[PDB]
């Protein structure tokens, strides 16, 4: 019968850090190693956080890594062996139908863009984006876009971010290492206010040790930002790939049960019945495995 | 002033319109103070007054070469992706006309106290039993949440749209698109 198990805990690939946020100039991000660190300080209105540049400095250097794994549908813990192979097969046959090229494509966007920038990019003048893979230390490939060029809405087609797509392949497919640091350059002003993120004296700013930082999960927020297969109106972008793929902004759960459009029905329906859906929802499904999760019922 | 461009906000996953209401009103604020003039002026024709909203439209009512103008300069940079952007087209007529000004509210009692020490060297005692505390006025009106460049403080910039009106008066506007006599057609 093939029925669904009951515990299914996949791990998270595409694995981001803390985006420390440091200040400096700009005109001068080639030496960018010693800037000083955004620091949150504290302003009496009650009390609250606030986090600026210093007035001498109008760039916002974002920096984090990213560890890319691969094993995209090996689960790591799973009681129906017959589920976990037939699982295994479905997304062996998936990555050898069509490889991890729509999705990785995404996530290079999504990190070619700063997305990762999450306020600190609606109002900046200009954003660059260096991405440096590490291999063995030092630098193995270096990349440096435009991130205002390349827009938040639209996927298109570029001659380095085919080659940022395939590293991110050949990560997700275990076929190599892929870690990459990630660096962005906000031109925001002198002193602006930035935003990094918030823990919870009505507001406190997260802050890993003396400096301002976004939380990895943001982070990963912002690169997984790659759905545009769900049912669009309104003329709503790409949304975050979760289950039951919802907006908490906008209120609006897209991908619901009563449609047959949720990671889970479709999942359901992949696995058991061999029921395979379209490329772009099994492209959903395979995001929502390399985002992880618990799957399964109690 | 018979042209106009509609700037529709985008929804976006990760904003609410308000958020994108207020930083393209401050960009806005920059181009115009980059620009020069009192000709160029606001309106919001998604305007909801019973929840007091600005809605996902901003109309920059100006004349076509200004207009021209403000469309290539860069305070629309990394705006692009949250906006959507029509033409510089001539307004529709009949339409009626209606006030875009700004509205301050005396909404904290100490500024007020520390200007009554400022200006008749009184003690803090004098003030309290001069402005009390009932002298607070909340404004129920839409507004924009703007962060200033000279001080560094965060201020809402409260938008009333007046009561409507047939024909209009010659007027300039202030730099942040609000009128200081200006008005604007309405439709």
């Amino acid at each position: 019968i093939l029925s669904t198990a009951s515990v299914l805990a996949f791990e998270r690939k595409l694995d981001p850090s803390d985006a420390l946020m440091s200040a400096g100039a700009w005109a001068q991000r080639d030496a960018s190693q010693e800037w000083p660190a955004v620091t949150v300080r504290e302003k009496s209105v009650q009390t609250v956080d606030v986090a600026n540049l210093p007035s001498d400095a109008d760039t916002l250097k974002v920096r984090f890594t990213l560890r890319v794994l691969g094993g995209a549908g090996t689960p790591s813990a799973c009681n129906d062996a017959a589920y976990r192979d037939k699982l295994l097969q479905t997304v062996a046959t998936y990555v050898n139908d069509q490889g991890f090229a729509e999705l990785a494509r995404r996530y290079a966007h999504n990190l070619a863009n700063a997305r990762f920038l999450w306020r600190n990019r609606v109002g900046a003048e200009a954003v660059e984006v260096r991405i440096n893979h590490i291999r063995q230390g030092e630098v193995a490939r270096a990349w440096r876009f435009d991130a205002l060029a390349i827009g938040l809405r639209d996927f298109k087609a570029d001659a380095e971010l085919d080659a940022l797509a395939e590293l991110i392949a050949s990560g997700l497919s275990g076929s190599g290492h892929v870690l990459l640091e990630v660096v962005a350059f906000a031109r925001i002003g002198d002193g602006q206010e930035v935003f990094p993120s918030q823990e919870l004296k009505s507001k406190t700013l997260y802050s890993v040790r003396d400096a301002a930082a976004i939380h990895s999960q943001k982070i990963g927020n912002a690169l997984r930002t790659i759905d545009t297969w769900y049912p669009d109106e309104d003329g709503l972008g790409p949304i975050a790939v979760e289950p039951y793929g919802s907006v908490t902004s906008q209120g609006k759960a897209y991908r619901q049960p009563k449609q047959k459009l949720d990671f889970y029905t479709l999942l359901d329906n992949w696995v058991l019945r061999d029921e395979a859906p379209a490329v772009e929802q099994q492209h959903y499904v395979i995001a929502n495995l390399i985002r992880g999760g618990v799957f399964g019922e109690a | 002033m018979d042209h106009y461009l509609d700037i529709r906000l985008r929804p976006d996953p990760e904003f609410p319109p308000a958020q994108l209401m207020s930083v393209l009103f401050g960009k806005l604020h920059q181009a115009l103070v980059a620009q020069g003039g009192d000709r160029i002026g606001v309106s919001f024709p998604d305007l909801d007054e019973s929840r007091s909203r600005l809605g996902e439209r901003l109309r920059i009512h100006a004349s076509a070469d200004d207009l021209r103008a403000l469309l290539a300069r860069p305070w629309l940079e990394g705006l692009r992706d949250h906006l959507q952007f029509g033409e510089p087209a001539v307004v529709p007529h009949p339409t009626p006309y209606r006030q875009v000004s700004r509205v301050q509210a005396k909404s904290n009692p100490e500024r007020l106290r520390r200007r009554l020490m400022r200006r008749h060297d009184l003690s803090e005692e004098e003030a309290r039993k001069r402005i009390p505390d009932t002298v607070a006025r909340a404004l129920d009106l839409p507004f924009v949440t703007l962060r200033s460049q000279s001080t560094g403080q965060h201020f809402r910039l409260f938008i009333r749209h007046g009561p409507l009106q047939v024909t209009a008066e010659e007027g300039g506007f202030t730099c942040y698109g609000l009128s200081k006599g200006g008005f604007v057609p309405w439709f």
